[PDB]
């Protein structure tokens, strides 16, 4: 029995042999002009054919052909909107995208192709979306959660879906009246996203929501250490430790893999201190539905 | 992870270790034991049974009322074992 959603959700309305066609709608950097890369917001035009559900993905298949002449393969991104969408009609699902460029051990600059086509996309443009997809990271049922969010770069895009839902939204089956938790960690302050949205839940839900940043080249703590987001979480380690031990309690993690390892350390030491071996403790808060982890 | 549940149909009384992941007529019916089936979906009253002790978790079924629940009514489709059961069955 899950305890997270299951009721309405659909996955694979639409597969890389036959995507759904849709319009760029809008599409916006949202990083600052000194950001180390450019993150952009973009929303598509779905009619309404794809109804997904916080937390879920979508595949973009990207114009043109690879270098052996085949179609690109799908790439997935997290949906960055909620259920009933920025514009709230139903009919829109959004991204949030960061442009990948590299330079490799042989001195090359290397684009990444699916990346720099979303972050390319002028509106008007088609785009070529297949989904839903996945399970792994949709809300709880429970209303009344404790939902803590550990995001680094663009894995604020499904609890940006989430604290949507939660915060900006009236619906008849869903008053969240939990604490949401939400734990983000960027490099610099040009690569914050969505700091105004979340702002403006603070504001209005005091009680039910919290938002910590992590900005690991220009915070320290006092003993000079850069603030990661588990640095940032060593903090309210305790308080954190605490709200692990209860029913209502579910951890989502999302962005960059290799943030899961320093926040593991976290738990290691704090599990020790119980005399608890961390991992025994977080496979079977997995079977609970309560450590849901999606890292790329 | 398993539990007993003992099922009390109007045949006699069967004896079923059904783990707490598996629907109780999905065990059932793996048995060999025929319990009444229609929807198989927890919005009908079809495999209606009843517990007479124990616990079910029944995952936010459509079609039961608090009342009913409160009284021990169990659709056997949509039902997971949470502790040893006995469930009387063929129940509409
Ligand atoms: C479930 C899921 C959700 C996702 N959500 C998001 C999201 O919300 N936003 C988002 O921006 N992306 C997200 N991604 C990542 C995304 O799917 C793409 O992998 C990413 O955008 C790169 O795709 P690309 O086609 O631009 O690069 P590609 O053309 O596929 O090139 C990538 C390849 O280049 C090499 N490479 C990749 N990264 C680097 C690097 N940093 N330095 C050096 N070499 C590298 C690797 O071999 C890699 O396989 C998600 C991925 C998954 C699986
Ligand atoms: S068969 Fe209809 S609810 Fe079990």
């Amino acid at each position: 029995c899950s305890k997270k959603q299951e009721e309405g959700v659909v996955t694979n309305l639409y597969k890389p042999k036959e995507p759904y066609v849709g319009r760029c709608l809008l599409n916006t950097k949202i990083t600052g002009d000194d950001a180390p890369g450019e993150t952009w917001h973009m929303v598509f035009s779905t009619e309404g054919k794809i109804p997904y559900r916080e937390g879920q993905s979508i595949g973009v298949i990207a114009d043109g052909v690879d270098k052996n002449g085949k179609p690109h393969k799908v790439r997935l991104y997290s949906i960055a909107s909620s259920a009933i969408g920025d514009f709230g009609d139903s009919k829109t699902v959004s991204l949030c995208v960061k442009r990948l460029i590299y330079t490799n051990d042989a001195g090359e600059i290397v684009k990444g192709v699916c990346s720099n086509f979303l972050c390319d996309l002028q509106p008007g443009d088609n785009v070529q979306i297949t989904g839903p997809v996945g399970k792994e990271m949709l809300m709880p049922k429970d209303p009344n959660a404790t939902i803590i969010m550990l995001a680094t770069g663009t894995g604020i895009a499904p609890f940006r879906s989430f604290l949507w839902k939660m915060f900006f939204e009236k619906h008849d089956d869903y008053k969240f009246n939990g604490l949401g938790w939400l734990f983000l960690g960027v490099p610099t302050s040009s690569s914050l996203l969505y700091k105004e949205e979340f702002g403006k839940m603070k504001e209005r839900a005091p009680e039910n929501f919290r938002v910590d940043y992590a900005v690991s080249r220009e915070q320290t703590n006092a003993a000079g250490e850069r603030m990661y987001i588990q640095t940032r979480m060593a903090e309210y380690k305790e308080e954190l430790w605490e709200l692990l031990k209860k029913d209502n309690t579910y951890v989502y993690m999302c962005g960059l893999k290799g943030m899961e390892k320093g926040i593991d350390d976290i738990m290691v030491s704090l599990a020790e201190k119980d005399g608890i071996d961390w991992f025994d403790y977080k496979k079977q808060l997995k079977r609970g539905d309560q450590w849901n982890v999606e890292v790329y | 992870a398993t539990y007993n549940v003992k099922l009390i149909t109007p045949e006699g009384e069967v004896e079923l270790q059904v783990p707490d992941d598996v629907y109780i007529l999905d065990q059932a019916e793996e048995d060999g034991i025929d319990l009444p089936y229609s929807c198989r979906a927890g919005s009908c009253s079809s495999c209606a049974g009843k517990v007479v002790s124990g616990s079910v978790d029944q995952c936010d079924q459509s079609y039961l009322d608090d009342g009913q629940i409160a009284d021990g009514w169990v659709l056997t489709c949509h039902a997971y074992p949470t502790s040893d059961v006995v469930i009387e069955t063929h129940k509409e």
